């Protein structure tokens, strides 16, 4: 896969960095957009910017040519950083889901329940737990390419695989699922009440948005983690490493699309027009 | 200076006909939703009917519904209210009220006790 | 006496000194040109002396 | 009864003579005689500063006498005094009634006054020996929402409200020493003359009147507009003033001519004017609008020269510094931009 | 420059202390909801209140601090000082339905509030306050709604009606006709951003505040769904 590699790597790295920079700038320099919920979006944009800036290019180089350029310590740092950033991105998506749940099912006690300081504290907690779960391999193929043979292995033991898949993807998946389920029920209820009380004299929009969000997250982050857990429990004969690397590429693609799916409001577009 | 001079009628037997002419000048007639308000003796101010800028949207009050015709001529800067089938409760003074602001679907605070863009008024009384 | 006050009030505005608009027009524009030298919005000033 | 018609008959006839006197004094339009002057061009106006500390709409502000300190009134019970150069806020005055519709800064730089729908024109003392900011007087003599008030001295605040009347208060004792009557509708904005010997008031009846601070009776009446009168200010010469109505049409009036000079109207704008002010030379007429952005009107040509922006909600107030160095506009977006 | 340095450093400490106080009051301001109240002179707006120009009434229902005030001092004209209330959560429009003669005047006022440039995004909570007198008038039969409302001759009770026990069908037809007269005004220009919440209440009702808390919640909730591109 070299014919389509260059275009994909370019349109991933450049798109990721451009989108995340645009979102961060339009949030920081525009006082209108500094709402009580955009600190979570700022954290998501920071994580995605780091992924698309200093994680994707080394991954692409290792994928095309199975030879790591740096040393064992270099890709040790790379693995820790990418685990940190991906965990932070998924966890801040979970935080955004919880914020939307609280803002919709408690519309009156919303500006007095989650304030700016509390939201920033939650973001810091998400980042620190991501760092804690990512720095585990530093502390504490059966050790085949881990002795610097110009390899280095993300193949990890079963306990860490289960812990990472639980903290980083499975719990955010469950919370995302039922939070947005409740939001979908309340949205449909309100839409039905609105249409009954407006056409008393002689389209589906919530479904589109919620399905879009949950799909563009699950389609891109479920197969990779399923592959990880299957490879950990079974072994290496179950799934080849190149397929798992391709799935990680899809995960990085999701990190790229995240700025586009959470910044569709007309305020962001108007700010973008001012910035461009 | 906005002026709204009126030329109507006087004593008419019930069931007769009358025509109200509202000559307007000093403002762009085309942009303003003129109204019609009456005040029966010893009574407050009440609204009769309104007509939009072009003459498309016309509404009437319930009591004066089905007997009064309101039409505006934006070319000659004047408003008309032709009335038929008079009732003893139509004895009142008629004001050819204008609207506070142009290009507004809602014409707000038009039946106030003290209003600026409102004509002097003419007396229309029905009796024998 | 609402109309009696109105008619005498209107007569009060009828005795105000009036000049031609043409001569009044020249007076208005002359002041702008005379004080055009000290108008930062009209004539921009060097950024060193700009306090903002 | 019958005597009213005869007086009305004669009042109309002598009113026609005023029209004839105005017609006889109408030589030619100001636009014709001024067509030979060089246009200002296209003024590049940029957001040199931004001031963001208010929680809701900003309804009015008044530049201090030193062209550095400004005071802003927002409908939150907060009267914040900013420092334009360093963006700092010197004081944050907590009001009693949240709904404030006007504000003013003393030409001596010591007192600040405000008060809106609560019918009370409170006056706040700044430089106090107690270390705090307190209220000096509570002027309560109006029946109707209080719309605008500009100081004339440290004791000669002039207040215009919604009861068709304007008053010349006395801060020392709090009683109205003069009350001007003659308007038929709400009186929204008023401006004092540079010599403060006679001021004007714009009312919600398409008419502007010239008042005398000492004599206390109406002097001149100006009616050539179409709707309410949202803002008004004198030409810096002190012998002219231009006002903006709610029909999207600014007009400039001349006191000596007793006529209407120019019609600052554009064939596209359908949003009324909410604030008018002049530059230090009177060439630039900066008029706010409801279409979410301001304007810069060439006062001697009626041709737009430069359009400002940066506000996502309507602009309601627009003040120019005493030295003319900068213009600060406040909008219903809680954002007080300073523009140079 | 030592004296100069002590000035701008003093302002920063002054700015820091003030900004701390402002942020403390920022959270409180966002936690209180404002509700403009206006109606007819004899509508009974003060009757709902069972807790100068502006009379303020603060009530705490379900731990949420509401801020409801009535404007009475100002004169009849309201086309200039009503633009000041475009930031309120809702507008409580209480109007009496007993006096049929003074109902068309109220209809124009509600229509004027609905189609206002700066009030087009303000939901109007509608109250009817004289049901006891409304039932008595129609049952007596001396005053007909027909002579003031000729469109009442061809009106039938709606299928969604919920008449109270022990109520004449004549009253129910009269009650819902006025309600459907106001709703036809709102729905003809409702752009999906502001809504009407008609209610029926006599002068002796006890839960006249919960019916606002259960409706301000719906108004704010519908505001969040619309601003998330989700409604
Ligand atoms: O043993 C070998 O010989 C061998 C050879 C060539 C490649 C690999 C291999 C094996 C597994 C993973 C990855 N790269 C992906 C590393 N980022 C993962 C990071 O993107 C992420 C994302 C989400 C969750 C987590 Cl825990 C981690 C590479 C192993």
């Amino acid at each position: 896969a070299v014919a389509l590699a260059g275009a994909l790597l370019a349109l991933e790295v450049l798109a990721t960095v451009g989108g995340n920079l645009l979102v961060i700038v339009a949030i920081a320099r525009t006082p209108r957009l500094q709402t009580m919920t955009n600190v979570f979006v700022t954290s998501l944009a920071t994580a995605d910017l780091v992924v698309g800036l200093l994680v994707v290019p080394p991954g692409a180089t290792l994928a095309l040519t199975g030879r790591w350029p740096l040393g064992a310590t270099g890709c040790e740092l790379w693995t820790s950083v990418d685990v940190l950033c991906v965990t932070a991105s998924i966890e801040t998506l979970c935080a955004l889901a919880v914020d939307r749940y609280l803002a919709v099912t408690n519309p009156l006690r919303y500006g007095a329940l989650v304030t700016k300081r509390r939201a920033r504290a939650a973001v810091v907690l998400v980042w620190v737990v991501s760092a804690a779960v990512s720095f585990a391999p530093i502390m504490s193929e059966a050790q085949r390419c881990h002795s610097n043979p110009h390899c280095c292995a993300f193949a990890s033991n079963i306990p860490y695989a289960l812990l990472s898949s639980s903290v980083s993807f499975y719990l955010p998946l469950l919370v995302m699922l039922f939070v947005y389920a409740r939001v979908f029920l309340v949205a449909t209820r309100q839409l039905r009440l609105l249409r009954r009380e407006l056409g008393r004299f002689p389209e589906h929009r919530a479904l589109r948005t919620l399905g879009l969000i949950v799909g563009t997250f699950t389609l891109c982050w479920l197969p990779f983690f399923v592959a990880n857990v299957m490879r950990a429990l079974g072994g290496p004969s179950l799934v080849p490493s190149p397929a798992l690397l391709a799935l990680n590429w899809l995960g990085y693609a999701n990190s790229a699309f995240n700025p586009l799916i959470y910044c569709r409001s007309p305020d962001f577009r108007s700010a973008f027009r001012r910035l461009l | 200076q906005v002026q709204l001079q009126e030329s109507g009628g006087g004593l008419v037997q019930p069931g007769g006909s009358l025509r109200l002419s509202c000559a307007a000048s000093g403002f762009t007639f085309s942009n303003y939703k003129m109204n019609w308000v009456r005040q029966a003796p010893g009574k407050g101010l009440e609204w009769v009917s309104d007509i939009s800028q072009s003459g498309a949207s016309i509404s009437y009050t319930g009591s004066v519904k089905g007997r009064f015709t309101i039409s505006r001529d934006n070319a000659k800067n004047t408003l008309y209210l032709q009335m038929n089938s008079l009732k003893p409760e139509d004895t009142a003074v008629y004001y050819c009220a204008r609207c506070p602001a142009p290009f507004t679907r809602d014409c707000f605070d038009v039946t106030s006790t003290t209003y600026a863009y409102r004509g002097q008024g003419t007396q229309v009384t029905v009796s024998s | 006496a609402q109309a009696r006050k109105l008619v005498e009030q209107l007569k009060m505005e009828a005795n105000i000194d009036r000049i031609k608009v043409s001569k009044a027009a020249a007076d208005l524009m002359a002041y702008c040109e005379a004080h055009a030298k000290e108008d930062p919005l009209l004539t921009p000033v060097p950024a060193s002396e700009n306090p903002f | 009864q019958s005597e009213l018609d005869q007086l009305r008959q004669e009042a109309e006839q002598l009113k026609n003579q005023i029209r004839d006197a105005r017609k006889a004094c109408a030589d030619a339009t100001l636009s014709q005689i001024t067509n030979n002057i060089d246009p200002v061009g296209r003024i590049q106006m940029r957001t040199r500063r931004t001031l963001r500390g208010h929680l809701a709409k900003i309804y009015a502000m008044h530049w201090g006498t030193d062209s550095r300190l400004l005071v802003s009134a927002s409908q939150d019970g907060k009267l914040i005094i900013w420092d334009s150069y360093t963006t700092n806020k010197v004081h944050a005055i907590p009001l009693r009634s949240s709904w404030v519709m006007t504000c003013a800064y003393a030409p001596s730089g010591n007192y600040v006054a405000c008060g809106g729908l609560d019918n009370i024109c409170s006056i706040y003392n700044l430089k106090t020996r107690e270390g705090n900011v307190r209220v000096s007087r509570e002027l309560a003599g109006h029946t109707g929402y209080l719309s605008c008030c500009r100081f004339l001295d440290d004791n000669q605040i002039v207040t215009s409200s919604g009861d068709t009347t304007c008053a010349l208060w006395d801060i020392e004792t709090g009683q109205q020493t003069t009350t001007f009557t003659g308007h038929t509708g709400d009186v929204m904005s008023l401006s004092l003359a540079p010599d403060t010997r006679l001021f004007v008031s714009g009312a919600c009846d398409a008419s502007a009147k010239l008042w005398d601070v000492r004599e206390g009776m109406c002097r001149q009446t100006f009616t050539g507009h179409e709707s309410d009168i949202n803002a008004i200010c004198f030409f810096p010469n002190g012998n002219a003033f231009a006002t903006g109505s709610d029909d999207a049409t600014c007009r400039l009036f001349d006191l000596r001519a007793d006529q209407e000079l120019m019609t600052y109207s554009h064939d596209n704008i359908i949003c009324g004017i909410t604030s008018v002010s002049f530059s230090k030379s009177g060439r630039l007429l900066l008029a706010g609008y409801d279409d979410f952005n301001c304007n810069v009107w060439d006062a001697l040509k009626a041709d737009r020269a430069g359009v400002l922006a940066g506000h996502d909600n309507r602009v309601s107030c627009l003040g120019v510094t005493d030295d003319g160095m900068a213009v600060a506009t406040g909008s219903w977006d809680s954002f007080l931009k300073i523009w140079n | 420059t030592e004296d100069q340095r002590n000035e701008e450093k003093a302002q920063r400490e002054a700015n820091k202390k003030i900004e701390k106080q402002l942020q403390k009051d920022k959270q409180v301001y966002r936690a209180t909801h404002r509700l403009l109240l206006l109606g007819a002179d004899n509508s009974g707006k003060s009757t709902i209140v069972k807790q100068s120009g502006i009379f303020e009434t603060k009530f705490q229902v379900d731990k949420v601090n509401f801020h409801m005030f009535d404007v009475g001092g100002q004169r009849d004209e309201r086309r200039k000082w009503i633009q000041c209330f475009n930031d309120v959560t809702a507008i409580i429009f209480v109007v009496d339905s007993s006096d049929y003669n003074r109902l068309q005047e109220a209809l124009n006022l509600f229509k004027s509030i609905w189609n206002n440039r700066w009030l087009r995004t303000i939901s109007v909570i509608l109250f009817l306050n004289k049901q006891d007198l409304l039932a008595e008038k129609v049952l007596a039969g001396k005053s007909k709604i027909e002579d003031y409302f000729p469109e009442f001759a061809r009106y039938t009770t709606p299928e969604d009606a919920t008449p109270e026990p022990g109520e004449d069908p004549r009253v129910t037809r009269a009650k819902y006709f006025i309600r459907d007269e106001f709703l036809r005004i709102s729905t003809a220009s409702g752009d999906g951003r502001h809504y009407c919440y008609p209610h029926f209440t006599c002068a002796v009702d006890t839960e006249n505040a919960r019916r606002i808390f259960n409706d301000c919640r719906d108004i704010i909730q519908r505001m969040h769904l619309r601003q998330y591109e989700l409604l």
